[PDB]
């Protein structure tokens, strides 16, 4: 036989080791997240063990097999899938600098708390302090207290050995047998490849010049809305053109926006619809919701939910006595036992977002029958947004008159439409700028050409003017703004947000160019209307028989952002703007040197 | 479909040639396909050539069991073994 023809005989076994030890750590995961208990730690760390050792393995026999005379291209790709491998050589010395560093941040943020510099008495850990202020709390030194005490108490403990690692992120984003880890955090997407589809980080970078140019503003009066609403909750402290002084920040380090939501008002009559006392007062049934779920793609044809789903499929969090974690994780047991485990319960989320997990399902079972190296998800991006699509979608009232719930003459309030707006675009737009930096500094130093000086004037004078930063206290060239914070170390890669979010951005364009609209992207609905049923549901509905290149073209058009329906936005939002709050303005900053 | 589940079905991974209707074949040696015989040793296409199911109770819907029975018959000019009411 020839080393495809071997290769593909032990292809034909392991496929079928691989679906019998992946559910097996899928129940694992089972009894993972539905009880706790230390014996149910161990059981899940030996599972994992045996299937790592299991696939170490396997990648020492990929080792083995050459691929100079194979001349298949998918019997390759599946090969290729086979033939990953490595990291079992490293010596003691350099394999604990690497990894003990990063286990060691690892577990003292696991297992740290903070205290008060000035009152240390009423002194608790990240959690409950810190975000009970983010959520609920107003007051000053309160939120000052926050930032200091955490600040010089967490970094006085992280520092040292991450100094010594900043020497050893540059060694080892060099060495760790790859272009870089700039690079490796954008490596599932890293490309040196063929075969006529070449975008890439080039292209990227450049539309993130063209789309600050075109579509920067709604993020600029978003920026306006939260940051005014917390100036005013404290009164009185700066000038309006130039940025903000930071004792008064509001989060830890800036992931998100909506940590500032409610009080300005130049959107500001009353809140975006919300349905408790709603749901308390007429109750539109939440069966007849998943019922309408299944109508609006009956209407395209897709089935329901099971006695074994309702006993298996877990949406909430247990809230018993288990102590397991509220986050919300998109799950299937495999063997087409597509189940879920999220923080889920009767609300939007329940709707839109119930929709959504019901399409995981029913998404597996769209892609059930691809063979061993498909069975996920055609992107996470998707999942995101479509979900995005989902809930601007089926949170409309004409959805719920077509099925008969509400009148078709519906009026609305202009101001508080408006402020529904405003956080809208707030996610949509506010995603990327401070993870642009710190990615910018990352990429080439893991590429290694920052020399080891000049990091904290750069970002200085990369926070006051050029697009935009604001941190308080000066970070010095002892600390270690390159990395500071835990899900770096835990290689959650941010920027994949920012990438799927221009890749849907222009598949919206072009998928619903074909369905249509009249402006906007949104209003793209779907109910009782059987031929825009066919037309975006076969639509959306391909699966992954050629490469990634291929199925994303053909699914959703084109490979570029939208202008032509936040434009559309833009333009009426502007003349609204004009109505309510005509005195829109424009700026980006860093370039910095506050506080000294 | 058990709780703990059930490991007992197998069927065939290699051979030569295509077989014809009603017939079987029952060689378990060690399969070889490499110009250097294989002795004996584990490993370098040589393996094992059963295997195994895998069931376990709550299986999918496209994956749960089902009990095949086949009640062929012989049409020919041969006695007849069939009647009615």
């Amino acid at each position: 036989s020839t080393t495809e023809d071997l290769a593909k005989t032990f292809l034909e076994k392991f496929n079928y080791e691989a679906e019998e030890l992946s559910y097996q750590n899928s129940l694992a995961s089972w009894n993972y997240n539905t009880n706790i208990t230390d014996e149910n730690i161990q059981k899940m760390n030996i599972a994992g063990a045996k299937w790592s050792a299991f696939y170490e393995e396997e990648s020492q026999h990929a080792k083995t097999y050459p691929l100079e005379e194979i001349q298949d291209p998918i019997i390759k790709r599946q090969l290729r899938a086979l033939q990953q491998s490595g990291s079992s050589v490293l010596s003691a010395d350099k394999r604990e600098r690497l990894n003990t560093i990063l286990n060691a941040m690892s577990t003292i943020y696991s297992t740290g708390k903070a205290c008060n510099p000035n009152n240390p008495q009423e002194c608790l850990l990240l959690e409950p302090g810190l975000d009970d202020i983010m959520e609920n709390s107003k007051d000053y030194n309160e939120r000052l207290w926050a930032w200091e005490g955490w600040r010089s108490e967490v970094g006085k403990q992280l520092r040292p050995l991450y100094e010594e690692y900043v020497a050893l992120k540059n060694e080892m984003a060099r060495a760790n047998n790859y272009e870089d880890y700039g690079d490796y955090w954008r490596g599932d997407y890293e490309e040196e490849w063929a075969d006529g589809y070449n975008y890439s980080r080039n292209q990227l970078i450049e539309d993130v010049e063209h789309t600050f140019t075109q579509i920067k503003p709604l993020y600029e009066h978003l920026h306006a809305y939260v940051r005014a609403k917390l100036m005013d909750a404290y009164p009185s402290r700066i000038s309006p053109t130039g940025c903000l002084p930071a004792h008064l920040l509001g989060d830890m380090w800036g992931r998100f926006w909506t940590n500032l939501y409610p009080l300005m008002v130049p959107f500001g009559q009353k809140p975006n619809i919300d349905v408790t006392d709603a749901m308390v007062n007429q109750s539109w049934d939440a069966r007849r919701i998943f019922k309408e779920a299944e109508k609006f793609f009956v209407s395209v044809g897709l089935p329901n939910m099971t006695e074994g789903f309702w006993q298996n499929s877990m949406l909430t969090e247990p809230g018993d006595n288990r102590k397991v974690v509220c986050h919300p994780t998109a799950w299937d047991l495999g063997k087409h036992d597509f189940r879920i485990k999220m923080c889920t319960k009767v609300t939007m989320d329940d709707f839109l977002t119930a929709h959504h997990e019901m399409g995981h399902i029913q998404y597996d079972m769209a892609y059930a029958a691809q063979p061993f190296l498909l069975r996920n998800g055609a992107n996470e991006g998707f999942h995101e947004a479509v979900g995005e699509i989902m809930s601007l979608s089926a949170a409309t009232p004409n959805h719920l008159k077509n099925i008969g719930l509400l009148p078709p003459d519906f009026s609305e309030d202009s101001e508080t439409d408006i402020n529904f707006l405003l956080k809208q675009a707030l996610t949509i737009v506010g995603t990327l700028p401070f993870t642009y930096m710190l990615e910018k500094w990352r990429w080439m130093v893991f590429k290694g050409e920052i020399p080891k000086e000049q990091w904290m004037q750069k970002w200085w004078e990369m926070k006051r003017d050029i697009v935009g930063v604001v941190e308080p206290l000066p970070h010095d060239e002892t600390y270690c703004d390159p990395a500071a914070l835990f899900h770096v170390a835990n290689d959650y890669s941010f920027i994949r947000y920012y990438t799927r979010t221009i890749y849907q951005f222009q598949f919206q364009e072009a998928l619903c160019q074909i369905a249509k609209h009249e402006g906007p992207l949104y209003k793209c609905d779907i109910s009782n209307s059987r031929e825009a049923g066919q037309k975006l549901h076969e639509m959306l509905s391909l699966g992954r028989s050629k490469p990634w290149t291929f199925a994303l073209e053909r699914v959703v058009g084109a490979k570029t952002m939208d202008v032509r329906p936040l434009l559309n936005y833009f333009e009426p939002l502007f003349t609204w703007l004009k109505e309510q709050n005509r005195n829109s303005f424009v700026g980006w900053n860093t370039d910095w040197s506050p506080y000294a | 479909s058990k709780v703990g589940g059930n490991y007992n079905y197998l069927f065939r991974l290699f051979r030569k040639s295509n077989l014809k209707p009603f017939e079987r074949d029952i060689s378990t040696e060690i399969y070889q396909a490499g110009s250097t015989p294989c002795n004996g040793v584990e490993g370098f296409n040589c393996y094992f050539p059963l295997q195994s199911y895998g069931f376990q109770p709550t299986n999918g819907v496209g994956y749960q069991p089902y009990r095949v029975v086949v009640l062929s018959f012989e049409l020919l000019h041969a006695p007849a073994t069939v009647c009615g009411p």
